[PDB]
Formats: structure tokens, C-alpha cells, sequence
């Protein structure tokens, strides 16, 4: 019996069900799903704010390496609020004689119109390639309230919020641990990040 | 002395020790941001029959006060579904659940964790919820303390 | 007023611009045919490649 | 010409992604940094 020996850290398998916390675990995986219950959460400390567009492309490409992992189902962050990229922000979103004149108007408009198709088509499809937030949108308030939440004060530091799939508390989710570290380690690389401090928390 | 379950469960000792990176990195984390000091937090999960309303907002709002006024117990609560802009991802996607994450005083397992537990789960059940609408306390921390009094038990 | 509106997507242009190069961003790449003619290129594609 | 310079900013990128490598420097990193002014974005 000893190969398939394996041992799992849900405790609440070891409990009866009348017990709070079964309830509330029964509850949240009806609506939620199990790894939404016990996230993680990764800090990534600089010396300098960030809070400028110039840093958001790199917290962006962190995020979006930490995505890419096997096994993390979602990561949200200022550069992500709910998880989905910010819409409005890919580079392709931003991408006699009077009768002569009024041709080329409409000639216009309706490259206006193909302008339009093509942002279109890249937000339904939750396209993240490209990312670049333009200095006016960190004016408004909605970014103030998320820059207050996501970032530090001072603006030295940006929280991660990490979710698994699956079941985040059996071996290979503790293991997932190592490859998220490595990753940000990665994508820190070769940008004006280097020289951070990366801290990883959380149950797993 | 009293018997060996009172003092047991007056004398609780944190799960995990102190030099451990993950109770480090929430340290961490809580220090910088100036938010908390702990490392144990749990989940209160609003659960609703019908898809969440208005009334289910101002019922969420009500609460979070609550718990923010008890400065004993709760240090830091994040109401992500209370701003518009992340409201998406703390929200079920048929909408009849939410949930907020509440960081509680003291470290896992330890029994000012335990009596935290207690205080946020009194604060989430004693106040009148509107129809429909339940309150359960979830997360690590309340499993770590379910298990602790069911041993006792 | 539709030449300042110019103006100020030529400003909108320059900031990405300048985002990108102080990012580092290398995800897209492309060196314009006049570039190759610079003596700068020159010089490097006499050390980096063959004859 | 540029066409070969494309695939050759390519294999340079995929070089420094490998885990252990610091920088890769060659004609399209002279410097061991992209050259400026060579995003798409800036061209746009």
C-alpha cells in the first residue's frame, strides 16, 4: 500500500457536516467554486511608484505570466478588477469639388466604422495580448478607488490575488506554489522591476 | 485548576510557526499596506433564493460596518463587492451569492483566532437579514477552529 | 480647432511612445529599410554578422 | 534586410525566456535592451 499513499489538507473532509463551517463550504461551492474559498495572495515591492503607465505595462505582464501557469484558473489586480482584461485597452482599440469632398467624408466614416469592428471583435473575445492604459484614465475616480485597494499608499508595492482550479488544497496545489514564484521571477526579468522583493501567502 | 479542556482551549497554539514564509508574506503584506497584522482571515458568504438585490446591498453595507466598528476582532475587511468596479468578481455568476474577505486578530489555531471566529459569526447571524438572505462564516480560520471544538467535544 | 485636435493625438501618440520605451516592452518588433542604411547599423551588422 | 531581422528579434526573445539566461545581446540588442523606437506601438 505504500505507492499509492497520498495525503490531502482539506480539514473539511475531516469533520461532520453539521458543523459551521461544512455549511458554509456546502453553500459557497452551490454558487462559487471551491478555489474562490481559499485564494492566494502575492506582493510584488519596489522601491519607486508605480503608479504611472509606464510600471502598469509591467504589472500587466506579471499578471498576465502568472495566468499563463497551469493549474491558476483567474488573477486579478489593478490591472485586472474582476479577473478579465480592462476593456478599451489592447493597441488595435486604440488603432463638383464639394461633392469630391463629401465622398472622401464618407470614405471616413466608414473606416471609423472598421476601426470599430475590430475593437469590437477584440473585446468579446477577451483578447489580453497588447495592454496600454493612457495617462488620462488614471484620473478617474474609478481608478482612484482601485488604486487605493490594489496598491500601497505610497505606491510601492501591488497585491496579486491568485485563484486555482480546482480543489487548491491537495498536493498539487501546494506544489503550484514553486511555479508561481518561478514565473514572477521570469517576468521581472529584463524590466525596470528587477531588484524587487516577491512575497507569496496564502493557505496553499 | 479548572478542568483540561478549559485550560487546553485557554492555551491554544498557532498552526503554523512563526518563520514559515507564507505567515511572513501576509505579515508582510498587512505591514506595508497599513492595513492589518494578522495572517488568518475567513469569508462570510451571503447567500440569497432570488438573485441579489438592492436591499441585498444595503444589507452587505450594514454589515461591513459593523464588522469595521469592532476594531477587537475584525482589523481589515475588504468589500470588493461593494465597489462598482470589482462588484464582478465577488458576485456568483447567477447572482445569488456574494462574499467578502474579513481578516480576523490573531494567527491560526490560536485561541484569540478561535474567539474572533465566534465574534464575526454573532455579528454575521444576530442581525436581522432580509428575507431569504443567510450569512455563513467560511474559510481556513473557521475550519481550525470548528476542528479544535469538535475535538474538545 | 481641428488642427489642435491633431495636435493632441500627436501628444496621445508620443506618451505611449515613451511608456513603451521606459517599460522595456519588446512583445513587438520591426526596424524600418531607412534604419539599415544608418552608419550605426552599419557598424553592428559588420561585428554581429558575416560578411 | 527586415523580413530576416523579424525571425532573428524572434529567436533572441525566445534565447532570454529560457530560465537562467540574464540578457542576449546581438544586432537587434546591441546593448543587451531592445532597440528604441522599434515597437509597433511607436510606429503607430
Amino acid at each position: 500500500a505504500l505507492p499509492g499513499y497520498y495525503t490531502t489538507y482539506d480539514d473539511r473532509r475531516y469533520l461532520p457536516d453539521d458543523v459551521p463551517a461544512n455549511v458554509g463550504y456546502d453553500a459557497a461551492f452551490r454558487h462559487f467554486s471551491q478555489a474562490k474559498m481559499n485564494p492566494d495572495l502575492m506582493m510584488v515591492e519596489t522601491d519607486r511608484d508605480l503608479r504611472n503607465p509606464a510600471d502598469f505595462l509591467v504589472i500587466d505582464k506579471i499578471a498576465k505570466a502568472l495566468k499563463n501557469v497551469h493549474g491558476i484558473a483567474q488573477v486579478q489586480t489593478i490591472t485586472r478588477p474582476d479577473g478579465d482584461p480592462i476593456e478599451h485597452s489592447t493597441i488595435p482599440y486604440t488603432i463638383n469639388q464639394y461633392q469630391v469632398q463629401k465622398a472622401q467624408q464618407d470614405q471616413n466614416m466608414a473606416m471609423q466604422e472598421n476601426a470599430t469592428a475590430m475593437s469590437q471583435a477584440f473585446d468579446a473575445a477577451k483578447n489580453d495580448d497588447s495592454f496600454y492604459l493612457p495617462p488620462e484614465a488614471f484620473e478617474t475616480d474609478d481608478f482612484q478607488r482601485g488604486m487605493k485597494l490594489f496598491m500601497s499608499p505610497d505606491g510601492h508595492a501591488v497585491r496579486f490575488t491568485i485563484i486555482h482550479q480546482g480543489d487548491p488544497l491537495t498536493e498539487e496545489g501546494t506544489a503550484r506554489m514553486d511555479e508561481l514564484k518561478v514565473a514572477a521571477a521570469d517576468a521581472i526579468k529584463g524590466t525596470p522591476f528587477e531588484g524587487a522583493r516577491i512575497y507569496l501567502g496564502g493557505s496553499a | 485548576v479548572p478542568t483540561l479542556d478549559e485550560v487546553g482551549e485557554m492555551r491554544a497554539v498557532s498552526m503554523a510557526p512563526n518563520d514559515a514564509p507564507s505567515t511572513l508574506a501576509i505579515k508582510r503584506v498587512g505591514q506595508v499596506f497599513e492595513e492589518y497584522d494578522t495572517s488568518s482571515s475567513v469569508m462570510i458568504v451571503l447567500e440569497g433564493e432570488e438573485p441579489l438585490g438592492i436591499e441585498a446591498h444595503a444589507f452587505y453595507d450594514k454589515m461591513v460596518a459593523d464588522l469595521r466598528a469592532d476594531t477587537e476582532h475584525v482589523q481589515h475587511v475588504q468589500d470588493f463587492w461593494g465597489d462598482t468596479l470589482t462588484a464582478s468578481g465577488a458576485q456568483s455568476v447567477d447572482g445569488k451569492a456574494a462574499y467578502v474577505q474579513v481578516y480576523i486578530a490573531g494567527d491560526q489555531g490560536e485561541s484569540l483566532a478561535n474567539e474572533s471566529v465566534e465574534a464575526v459569526r454573532k455579528i454575521a447571524t444576530e442581525r436581522e437579514t432580509p428575507s431569504g438572505v443567510k450569512a455563513y462564516v467560511t474559510g481556513a480560520a473557521a475550519t481550525s477552529a470548528d476542528q479544535r471544538a469538535e475535538g474538545d467535544a
